[PDB]
């Protein structure tokens, strides 16, 4: 748990460190999927947590 | 403590209506009573047979009837008990019993209601419920895989619904006959 | 059907005489003739009535 | 009143637990509690909750654990010192 | 079978593992079974798809993905039905060639049965044409099973070989099956079959 | 027609970029129209 | 040790895993390249103009 | 600007974090800051 968030954090951070650069996430469908309202499984937890990190970083 | 009964007292005469398939048990009973005579030409014994039949068919005693015919150490306990509500100790009983078998061979292990561990991991249940069930079932997989035919221990699984079994226990060389 | 399970034996006749039926199992080989026409249905239900009365 | 024994009461769903296996532990606890106070009567209302059939509910793990633990508790029950277990329910056929 | 599991992200992990070790041992041939059970259409369905298709798209980024190439390794997959696979998987560029494996032909059975007898003690009065024109419709595993039952029945009979009649029975039992019927019901069967045959 | 405020911001930014592509440092009116034309193709 | 074992395990698990291109991959003296430009792409005229600018 | 009052800004994502023991403290902190800085107006984007 928390590993996906730390990973996107490190990616975006070191990308901001060597600016100007380009990031390319192919197939964000597996990470930028719309958050559902059902499903209490850990996978949803980590996926939307990575999604939150992705968001707050890109904004 | 694991329920190991020394000598059984259940016979091949005290079960009826299964004569045609009974041959298998009788054959296995010779292999385990004389493990060196099948080391003669190399006839491969079963790794472990999972007894199948909807409940009330007697899957428990006819295994214990094999145990009585062989007077070998019979090891029985409920597979469902391998997932008590504490993480990590479910697999502990597995290893304990498998070394007990490797020590008191020639013996026969029996665990009715193991498909409770071998029913395919649901896509609707809690992971925390399935996580230690996962861990225990993988303990059984890896342990009974670590078993040799020459250790002189026959495994017996029992459940009523074969269709819910996961394809990992359905592997030949893990559960050869059914 | 969304079936069930009970500890009962087979019914006296109605579940034992259901052994002569051969139901349908696959959906793409089901036959159903066109329904009768309420002037044919008259004569068919009249045959049923004759059987019951006899 | 005619058994000269002690009476004990609880409900079935009392053994259903949001925590895994604690149903089994509380089954053990009740069983030993009654064992040390033999002879006695142990009456259980709401019985079909714990004594429900297998698979007919969405609680395979939990109810399965409850029933197997209670049976293996009363399977090896040879030290019955005059006690009884009286489970009360409305559907005797839906029982396991 | 080792790609289907519900824990967090392990499918994509094993996919990356197989593919990076095949890149390290390159050149190579990566053959994979059970593709229809995993490579189904990405959609909502159940909850498992939040994981199930995840693995899939990791698959998708190993065949073509980025990196623009690795060596040019060959990836081969066995699936029963192509119509059920994902759209991205079956696209020219990830699976270049597509070949069908039907049931054995006439001469196909002719050859498949005779290559299955050098492992069998057999006689010399064997003309495979009758079997090839007699076993039409079966798969290869069923021909091998026919040979297996022939050998086992030769053992249980007390002989040392298998000739014409031997195979004929074996295939006749493998095709038309093998229960009691009363002598009262048997005459119904006889009357109806005889009437149909007389009419036709 | 059918736009939102965010799309209006984006369209005037596209017009700025379209004028810059023409080398002109002064955004003219046609750039506005130019926006609609490049979204089309 | 006992404390920073899991720190190392963490930042290994939680490391950056994006492949880095067009930076000096001078572990041996290289820099990873893709090797396709706006000429070996034939068809998306509009997209190539957009990204050119 | 028309009311002539101090303004603060935040966002839903912030307080949201799956690890324990944070949200309640962040909310209490925001509100006590506001109280000590009143009058004010706490714009909070994407409340959902
Ligand atoms: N095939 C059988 N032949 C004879 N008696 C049988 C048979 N199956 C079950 N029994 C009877 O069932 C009783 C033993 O039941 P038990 O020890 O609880 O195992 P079981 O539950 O019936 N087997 P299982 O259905 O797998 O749980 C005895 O009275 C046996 O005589």
């Amino acid at each position: 748990a928390g590993v996906a968030a730390a990973r996107v954090n490190s990616l975006f951070y070191n990308a901001r460190k060597k600016a100007p650069a380009i990031i390319f996430i192919d197939e964000i469908d597996a990470i930028g999927r719309a958050r559902s309202t059902l499903g209490g499984d850990p996978g949803s937890m980590e996926r939307e947590s990575a999604l939150l990190a992705m968001l707050v970083q890109m904004d | 403590e694991a329920r190991k009964e020394g000598l059984t007292g259940v016979e091949f005469r005290d079960v009826a209506g299964l004569g045609p398939i009974l041959n298998e048990v009788v054959e296995v009973v010779e292999f385990l009573k004389d493990p060196g005579t099948f080391s003669k030409l190399g006839a491969r014994p079963p790794k472990g047979i999972l007894l199948e039949g909807d409940p009330g068919t007697g899957k428990t005693l006819l295994a214990k009837a094999l145990a009585g015919e062989a007077m070998v150490p019979f090891y029985q306990m409920s597979g469902t008990e391998f997932t008590e509500g504490i993480v990590g100790l479910g697999a502990a009983r597995v290893r304990d019993l498998f070394k007990r078998a490797r020590a008191t061979a020639p013996c026969v292990i029996f665990v009715d209601e193991i498909d409770a561990l071998g029913l395919r991991r649901a896509e609707n249940d809690s992971a925390k419920t399935n996580e230690e069930r996962e861990q225990t079932l993988n303990q059984l997989l890896t342990e009974m895989d670590g078993f040799t035919p020459d250790t002189g221990v026959v495994f017996l699984g029992a459940t009523n619904r074969a269709d819910l079994l996961d394809p990992a226990l359905m592997r030949p060389g893990r559960f050869d006959r059914k | 059907v969304i079936g069930q399970q009970r500890a009962r034996k087979v019914v006296s006749t109605d579940a034992m005489d259901a052994f002569a039926d051969w139901p349908t199992v696959s959906e793409d080989f089901r036959f159903d003739a066109p329904s009768p026409s309420d002037v044919t249905w008259h004569r068919y239900t009249d045959e049923v009535r004759r059987v019951l009365k006899g | 009143a005619e058994g000269g024994v002690r009476m004990f009461t609880c409900s079935g769903t009392d053994f259903y637990d949001v925590y895994s296996g604690v149903g089994a532990r509380r089954v053990r606890e009740t069983f030993d509690r009654l064992r040390n106070a033999a002879p006695a009567i142990l009456f259980i209302d709401e019985f079909d909750a714990m004594g429900a059939a297998r698979g007919a509910q969405a609680s395979g793990d939990e109810s399965a654990s409850i029933i197997n633990e209670l049976l293996v508790q009363m399977d090896g029950f040879e030290d019955n010192r005059g006690i009884v277990v009286l489970g009360a329910t409305n559907r005797p056929g839906a029982i396991d | 079978a080792e790609f289907i599991e519900m824990y967090m992200g392990l499918g994509a992990a094993r996919v990356r593992d197989l593919f990076n070790t095949a890149r390290s041992v390159a050149p190579c041939i990566i053959f994979i079974d059970e593709l229809d059970a995993v490579g189904r259409q990405r959609q909502g369905g159940g909850r498992s798809n939040d994981e199930r298709d995840n693995t899939v798209n990791q698959l998708l980024t190993e065949m073509d993905g980025f990196e623009a190439e690795q060596q040019g390794i060959v990836v081969m997959g066995a699936t029963n039905r192509k119509d059920v696979l994902d759209a991205a998987l079956t696209r020219p560029g990830r699976f270049d060639r597509s070949i069908e494996v039907r049931r054995p032909d006439f001469q196909g059975r002719l050859e498949a049965v005779k290559v299955h007898l050098r492992d069998k003690p057999v006689a010399a009065e064997i003309d495979y044409v009758s079997l090839a024109s007699l076993m039409g419709g079966m798969s290869g595993a069923q021909i091998a099973g026919v040979a297996n039952t022939a050998c086992f029945l030769a053992s249980r009979d007390g002989r040392s070989e298998v000739n014409q009649t031997d195979l004929t029975l074996a295939v006749e039992q493998a095709k038309y099956g093998r229960r009691f019927v009363g002598a009262g019901r048997k005459k119904r069967f006889a009357v109806m079959e005889a009437s149909i045959a007389l009419a036709a | 027609a059918g736009f939102t405020g965010a799309d209006v911001m984006g369209l005037m930014a596209r017009a700025a970029r379209m004028a810059a592509r023409q080398g002109r440092h002064a955004i003219t009116e046609d750039d506005i129209y130019a926006a609609m034309e490049n979204k089309t193709m | 040790s006992k404390q920073e074992k899991k720190e190392s395990q963490w930042e290994r698990l939680t490391s950056s895993r994006a492949r880095e291109f067009m930076t000096k991959d001078e572990k041996t003296g290289k820099m990873r390249d893709t090797g396709v430009r706006f000429e070996d792409i034939a068809g998306m005229e509009f997209l190539v103009t957009e990204m050119r600018e």
